[PDB]
Formats: structure tokens, sequence, C-alpha cells
């Protein structure tokens, strides 16, 4: 098998979570990456 | 932590409320900040501007008793203050108050207890001043993400809730930075940037899913803390945004199975700043901010509306990790 190549270079969207309690510390979208 | 599913569906509330009010633009927000700053703040309302407080985190009033919602936060603050070693994250509140104002008591003491409150005094008359001291106690609480947060504050304040969070996590296992190469970054069919775009060859927990049309991603950091990562196909973004439910996450979230895989993600800082007041509108908060807004339990002297709800958040990810952190900055003046 040849390994899946997952780039994100397009708008992608994402959670951060607290494992203890599973909540959503955070959540956004990345449209337009500043620096 | 009973009040998690709650949380979870309130984030993905709001979410959708922001995505809505602007749909082509970075969004970054926490809705732990923002569920506890209101439910501290219904701690002192009554009625049906208490009962839209909590509605509209997505509790149900004649499920879970209203004591029990307070003790999740309690505990939910406790854990968060208390991480593995390996991850850094603190949460804080600050209540500043009119110099003068009397308050009913047992707000003070349900604050104190159940929110971890800090309560200062300030005189909002010196509005320099006032605005220094929250910023700094800001500025340290977030460890100097959010710098000089209010820059107009009304004379006739009675207080300023502000809530934070800090977060900085280390990848389980980091990028190397010699990997790291200037590559394009498609914003819309149009319109490409360049980011630094970090590399890695691991074992991922990494798919495929249908019923988002998404890759996602589960990049574990060291310490309790997960980031998922959702990369849509071709024309399905509002898709995969309408889609993620609680139940989706938790089943992403259980499954242990790794692959070997090829991880291309950007090095990057972003920020949101937010008015909460429509969006916490649609989904139901609406009296709090009104002429008729019953904040009673904070103060019988005289009515109050709460008159300005923003929310700031800043994101950092790099080769070590990621840093993040928000403040809720929710003000009542008399009304």
């Amino acid at each position: 098998s040849i390994p899946p190549e997952v780039k994100f270079n397009k708008p992608f969207v994402f959670l951060m979570i607290e494992q203890n309690t599973k909540s959503p510390l955070f959540m956004g979208k990345v449209v337009n990456p500043t620096q | 932590n009973k009040i998690t599913p709650n949380l979870a569906e309130f984030a993905f509330s709001l979410y959708r409320q922001l995505a809505h009010q602007s749909n082509s633009t970075n969004i970054f927000f926490s809705p732990v900040s923002i569920a506890t700053a209101f439910a501290m703040l219904s701690l002192g309302t009554k009625a049906d501007t208490h009962d839209e407080i909590l509605e509209g985190l997505n509790f149900n009033l004649t499920e879970i008793p209203e004591a029990q919602i307070h003790e999740g936060f309690q505990e939910l603050l406790r854990t968060l203050n208390q991480p593995d070693s390996q991850l850094q994250l603190t949460t804080g509140n600050g209540l500043f108050l009119s110099e003068g104002l009397k308050l009913v008591d047992k707000f003070l003491e349900d604050v104190k207890k159940l929110y971890h409150s800090e309560a200062f005094t300030v005189n909002f008359g010196d509005t320099e001043e006032a605005k220094k001291q929250i910023n700094d106690y800001v500025e340290k609480g977030t460890q100097g993400k959010i710098v000089d947060l209010v820059k107009e504050l009304d004379r006739d304040t009675v207080f300023a809730l502000v809530n934070y969070i800090f977060f900085k996590g280390k990848w389980e296992r980091p990028f190397e930075v010699k990997d790291t190469e200037e590559e394009d970054f498609h914003v819309d069919q149009v319109t490409t940037v360049k980011v630094p775009m970090m590399k890695r060859l691991g074992m991922f927990n990494i798919q495929h899913a249908k019923k988002l049309s998404s890759w996602v991603l589960l990049m574990k950091y060291l310490g309790n803390a997960t980031a998922i990562f959702f990369l849509p196909d071709e024309g399905k973004l509002q898709h995969l945004e309408n889609e993620l439910t609680h139940d989706i996450i938790t089943k992403f979230l259980e499954n242990e199975d790794r692959r070997s895989a090829s991880l291309h993600l950007p090095k990057l800082s972003i920020t949101g700043t937010y008015d909460l007041k429509s969006v916490l509108g649609q989904l139901g908060i609406t009296k709090v901010f009104s002429n008729g807004a019953d904040l009673s339990g904070v103060t019988e002297e005289a009515p109050l509306k709460l008159s300005k709800a923003v929310h700031k958040a800043v994101l950092t990810i790099d080769e070590k990790g990621t840093e993040a952190a928000p403040d809720d900055d929710d003000e009542a003046i008399p009304r």
C-alpha cells in the first residue's frame, strides 16, 4: 500500500477537544492562512 | 462531565451562525469560554432572561436542574486548570465591578464558588485606569496573546465580566522544521497564497468519511487534548459544516486505528474578533441585551442590561504544536 497524501492546502475546519471532558475548547475554519 | 454534550452542540450552533454571518473569512472561537461567561452571567438573571441564556447554550432546563449545570461548569473549570503535566491549559474569570455598587450577596458568593471568579472593584469613571486594569488582567491570563483588549469603555458601565483560556499543546510527534516548504494554498478558485507547509510521514488516525464528504484527521497533543481537522472534498465545505454533530465527533474520537499517511499542514496564525449579540440572538439569547433584561440577581439597586458581548480568539499552529487563547468581554450598563 502507498501511503495516502492529505494536504491542507484549501479551506478546512477544525476542533480542539479536551480529553478528560471531551469539551470543545476551540472551533474554527481556516480560509486564508495568515502568518 | 455531564454538560459536555450540551457544550458540543452549542459549538456547532454558534459555528453555523458565525459561518452564515460571514461565509468567506477565517473563523476561530472558544465554545467553552463563551459558555462559561454566559452560564456565569445567568446566576444574576431571573425568569425568561435567565432561561433564554441557558437554553441558548443548549441546556434543556426541564431535564437538567440548574444546580447541576453550574456544578458541571465548576468541575469543568477545575479540570481545565489541572491538565496532564505535558499540556499547558488554564482558565480564569475576572468580574470588574463598579466601585460602590450594592450587589446581591448571593451573586458574589455563587460566581466565586461555581465559576472561580476573581472580583475587582474599579472606577469606570476613570476610563483609562479601568481599561488598563481589565486589559492587564486579560493580557496576563492569556500569557501575552490578547493585548489591549478593551479600547473604548462606557463611563456608566456597572460591571465587565472577562473570561479567558490559555492553551499551549505540543504535537505527540512534532514536524521537523527542516521539512517545512513554501507551497500554494488555494483560498478560492481564483485566489492562491503562499504558506509554509509543514509535512510528515506518520501513523495517523486518518480516514475519508462518507457522511461528511471529507478527510478526517486526529492530531493528538501530548497530554489531555486532541485536534480534529476536516478537509472537505471539492464543493463539499458547506455540506461538511452542516453535517457535524456531537455523535459524529464522538465516533471519530473513540476510534483507535491508525494508518501510514503523508500529512501536509500549514503553519499559521489567525485571529477572530466577534460581536456576539446578533449571533447569540439567533440562538435565542435576546432579553438579557434588551430594555426588558432582568439582571436583578446582580443588583436590586436599578435595572441593568448587557450592553456588549465581544469574543476575541487567537490561534497559532507550527511545527511544535498549537497555541490558542480566547477572551470574552461581557459588559453591563444601567437601563
